[PDB]
RNA sequence: GGCCGCAAGGUUAAAACUCAAAUGAAUUGACGGGGGCCCGCACAAGCGGUGGAGCAUGUGGUUUAAUUCGAUGCAACGCGAAGAACCUUACCUGGUCUUGACAUCCACGGAAGUUUUCAGAGAUGAGAAUGUGCCUUCGGGAACCGUGAGACAGGUGCUGCAUGGCUGUCGUCAGCUCGUGUUGUGAAAUGUUGGGUUAAGUCCCGCAACGAGCGCAACCCUUAUCCUUUGUUGCCAGCGGUCCGGCCGGGAACUCAAAGGAGACUGCCAGUGAUAAACUGGAGGAAGGUGGGGAUGACGUCAAGUCAUCAUGGCCCUUACGACCAGGGCUACACACGUGCUACAAUGGCGCAUACAAAGAGAAGCGACCUCGCGAGAGCAAGCGGACCUCAUAAAGUGCGUCGUAGUCCGGAUUGGAGUCUGCAACUCGACUCCAUGAAGUCGGAAUCGCUAGUAAUCGUGGAUCAGAAUGCCACGGUGAAUACGU
């Protein structure tokens, strides 16, 4: 049947969000939008690209965005002129001042969203390709994680149905909320169709961004302080 | 003019489908003219066509049985299903609709 | 979705503003409640009338992004399905899945 | 199926008779969820009776109360080509429940100028029993006599199980002993 | 749930905002800031008026 | 054709023609009105609703200039298109434009823009007044407007059997699968079946099967017993003013808010059993068996749904499957259905007195006191961005009077008149209020559906969407059952 995207579950207990700003009704949404705006305005620069992925925040009464990068270099350019490019073109696009941002991705093949994509280009593209899928997994294997799972549909083949391949490595549990991951979905278009890649990692037992709750009052909190008690 | 469909009620399935025409008599020695519609992006891709290779069919067809002179014939509308239907199917049953519609309707 | 539904509303804003918005602040006082008369007949009311559209009836908005109408949200300006995707995914701060 | 089992559900006494066999007769009156409604039309009912029979409201009741509920009722079920209806004893409390339901039912009958007088009627009825329900149930008893019958199947019920034996129902299966 | 139909199903999701009145009553120069941050941020949020 | 017999009948025994196989066996999948076995509100054991009446509302039918559809037993019909006077809009009539309402390259003429009259349904067209900006080398350039060509834009336009992404549903069902070894010429078997046990390929035991991964299950949200820090937009035990609001001096025992912590593991005791796992019984505990509820949907599928979120290939018009405007239509009407509402009353209605909520929205918005009116509502106006306010005496329920089955003291469809409201505008065709009028309906066929307890039954409240506008949808709290043998 249907699934969860692994993540979007998770947000808020394992993963940050994604987009990092304040906002809310009167201003949501909007923000939302501009974000869509940038993502669809900076991005078409981006793609060209080793950006897998960017994180829009926002501080501050600035956009922002944050580009993972993978790579760096083919986006900062000669004596960072681009980064400068970039961003202007945020911006653009938006209402406000916007800084790019700088991020590292990693092991590229990690990652998934780069990895996927790799297999997309390759299948845009098309190449004999198959483969790729095997691979990608091996890879990822391997750079890092404890599983990947690849799928790639649309249609294969070239065709006039539909379709569908995967392949996977090491693992990669479904139902385990939690942790973490990761993960993804990507497609796309070519002269027969539009064309499908999902990815999905395992990290293993290992913590997230955050997380979930906090760490314990009660060391903290302790009795022996004074206050109070309002209210003065 | 219209209109006709071969679909059933009684087996689960239809058998489904389905045209409707206009056929109008001409001043005479007009000849055979001819009209789609459903041909601009619907009935289409070999389908327009097919109604014209049905046309050309259906005039070994009638009820003294041959030849049309004229008269225009229109395609007005029709419903094929995907999982049956092929150019074709329409296609047969268009002299069929030409036929019977001709009967309705007098010669 | 149609570029020309988009767009509409887009002019409508917009148009409106010009007209509904400055308007309003007058109907309401020229018909409704209030109003004297000379007002309301209508004119005076015409105001109203010849711009519609611009008035708020419509104005809505809706989409956004899709523009889509008649399944948008709204409080984020957004199609929903589109709401949901997104959420998957993160692209809204702080919205998640659920659960209770 | 189911496995696993669970039965009744736990009812508090109810406050006016200490019983939860009162509540259970409130709930039985009640429709929905107005309890409060339902506790006056019970109390209103068996006050009227109750005035109704005996010179108290407890002494009934149980006159009803004994009805109209039974002892025996009918279980469906099924038996080779067809179903029937076979007795058997209600369950101890249910029952009840049987029941306070086919008092109340009914009632409801009903008509009506208040609930309740219906009560309740209808204990007058039931209870004196000849009430509807008491009529009711005698039905149960019924039909269930009927059925009388019968139930066992069926053969493989009356089977197929032979025990003790005088039985050969369900049991596994038994020869000598070691 | 679906882009198209459905009955049943649916989906539901959550939206979450914190709030909160830290709690402060009075400024400073180093609550000032903070003041500056929180805002400069984005998360967060914040107002600072009496009303 | 010959032969045997009294004979039916037996026996010996073809061909032309025609199909592309027919046939033995075993394995996997799937099925049974074959055997064994387990479970689910599956059925019983029950409770209450539904079918008949009138209406709400979607689909089909009939009709029309038009009535935009798609979906169609499960896998469709209060669904997607959560609120169609207009807009939205698909459709019709009439007006009207063709590089275009939207959009990119390039050139030519004008700053963008503002103000204003008139014809016309308006679109649209023509006239008149007015600004001369921005960057700058003051040459020139950019923005924005107008004009013009090759391209091209545009298309709610087809194709869901071209395809991605997304989703229904079996169904939270207990299954799904790989590696290696063994076994079979093979499909495939073994493991994944057996024994005990479970909500379960759950847990345990054991065998040429073994090793390993995913699903089941935890995590993570929610609900509530307890421990602890804190105190306004919250609270009030002992102290105090107030003719009784924590309003305020005062206070932190307590509620609550929401942050951190504790608890449940058959752990412990007794019994059963393979001294296992597990189960039954009991204590302890706020709770006893993931305490309860939710998120969660493996593998695989209907040659399932989606051109109507979005994406995008194919096909096609641009002499338009484009686009602007006024009006019409989407709402028509002896029909039928799916789903919803409401009544027939009396453990009900009506008039008066009267008690105890949760939740949610509000910066061209929400809103008390006060004023006006029979009233919708309007005026006036504190407060507020909501732990600070309003809906709000929530209603059912409780106290008192009254009705006697009368088509009523019930129901109040229909229908006349008048008033209020948003908006360009309530004619077809919206909502609210007042007066008057008035019908079916007496608890409803062949039949049928939800639910195992804070559940059903039953009473009220709020919100999204939303100029305005639900009896649907999503969430909320009040009162609160019956019965569960049997399989």
């Amino acid at each position: 049947g249907q699934k969860v995207h692994p993540n979007g579950i998770r947000l808020g207990i394992v993963k940050p969000w994604n987009s990092t700003w304040f906002a809310n009704t009167k201003e949501f949404a909007d923000n939302l939008d501009s974000d869509f705006k940038v993502r669809q305005y900076l991005t078409k620069e981006l793609a060209k690209a080793s950006v897998s992925r960017i994180v829009i925040e926002r501080p501050a009464k600035s956009i922002r965005v944050t580009i993972h990068t993978a790579r760096p270099g083919i986006v900062i350019g000669k004596k960072g002129e681009d980064v400068e490019k970039l961003r202007k073109v945020v911006a653009d696009i938006a209402g406000v001042p916007a800084q790019i941002n700088i991020a590292e991705v990693r092991k590229p093949e990690l990652d998934a969203k780069l990895v996927a994509d790799s297999i997309t280009s390759q299948l845009e593209r098309r190449v004999m390709f198959r483969r790729a899928m095997k691979r990608a997994v091996q890879n990822a294997m391997r750079l890092g994680a404890k599983g990947i799972k690849v799928e790639v549909s649309g249609r294969l083949g070239g065709a006039e149905i539909a379709r569908t391949e995967w392949y996977r490595e090491g693992r990669v549990p479904l139902h385990t909320l939690r942790a973490d991951i990761d993960y993804n979905t990507s497609e796309a278009h070519t002269t027969y169709g539009v064309i499908g890649v999902k990815v999905w990692i395992f990290k293993g037992e290992i913590l997230g961004g955050m997380a979930a709750v906090e760490q314990p009052e009660k060391p903290a909190a302790q009795p022996k302080k004074q206050q109070r008690k309002g209210r003065k | 003019k219209a209109e006709y469909t071969i679909h059933i009620e009684v087996p689960p399935n239809p058998f489904w489908a389905s045209v409707g025409l206009s056929i109008e008599p001409l001043p005479i020695g007009s000849g055979v003219q001819y009209e789609s519609r459903v041909s601009l992006g619907y009935l289409n891709q070999s389908f327009q066509n097919a109604v014209m290779e049905g046309v050309l069919y259906g005039c070994e067809q009638g009820l003294y049985g041959w030849k049309v002179t004229d008269c225009k014939i229109c395609f007005e509308y029709g419903l094929y299903y995907s999982p049956v239907s092929t150019p074709a199917d329409f296609r047969l049953l268009s002299p069929i609709v030409l036929e019977q519609a001709l009967k309705k309707a007098g010669t | 979705a149609k570029q020309s539904m988009k767009a509409r509303e887009v002019k409508r804003v917009a148009l409106a503003d010009k007209y509904f918005a400055k308007r309003a602040e007058l109907k309401a006082i020229i018909s409704d409640v209030n109003a004297s008369d000379e007002d309301r007949w209508n004119a005076v009311l015409k105001l109203q009338t010849l711009p519609r559209d611009s008035s708020p009836s419509r104005q809505r908005n809706r989409c956004r992004q899709t523009g889509r109408p008649h399944g948008f949200l709204r409080k984020f300006g957004l199609s929903r399905i589109k709401v949901r995707e997104a959420a998957m995914r993160g692209e809204i701060p702080g919205l998640k899945k659920a659960s209770w | 199926p189911r496995r696993r089992v669970i039965g009744q559900r736990k009812i508090l006494p109810d406050p006016k008779f200490g019983s939860e066999l009162l509540a259970k007769f409130v709930n039985i009156l009640m429709v929905d969820g107005k309890k409060s409604t339902a506790e006056s039309i019970v109390y209103s009912a068996l006050e009227t009776l109750a005035q109704r029979s005996g010179k108290s409201e407890l002494e009934a009741f149980e006159v009803a109360l004994e009805n109209v509920r039974p002892t025996v009722e009918v279980k469906s079920r099924r038996v080779g080509g067809s179903t029937y209806q076979v007795p058997v004893e209600v369950r101890p409390v249910r029952r009840n429940a049987l029941a306070m339901r086919w008092i109340v039912e009914a009632a409801r009958k009903r008509g009506d100028k208040s609930m309740a007088l219906r009560l309740a009627n209808e204990l007058s009825d039931a209870a004196e029993n000849k009430g509807t329900a008491v009529k009711k149930r005698e039905d149960v008893h019924r039909m269930a006599e009927a059925n009388k019958a019968f139930a066992h199947y069926r053969w493989l019920s009356l089977r197929s199980f032979s025990h003790q034996a005088g039985a050969s129902s369900k049991q596994p299966a038994l020869g000598y002993l070691n | 749930i679906s882009p198209h139909v459905n009955k049943d199903a649916r989906d539901q999701y959550e939206i979450r905002t914190h709030l909160r009145l830290v709690d402060i009553v009075e400024p400073t120069e180093k609550t000032v800031d903070a003041l500056m941050r929180l805002d400069l941020a984005a998360g967060v949020d914040v107002q600072i008026s009496l009303g």
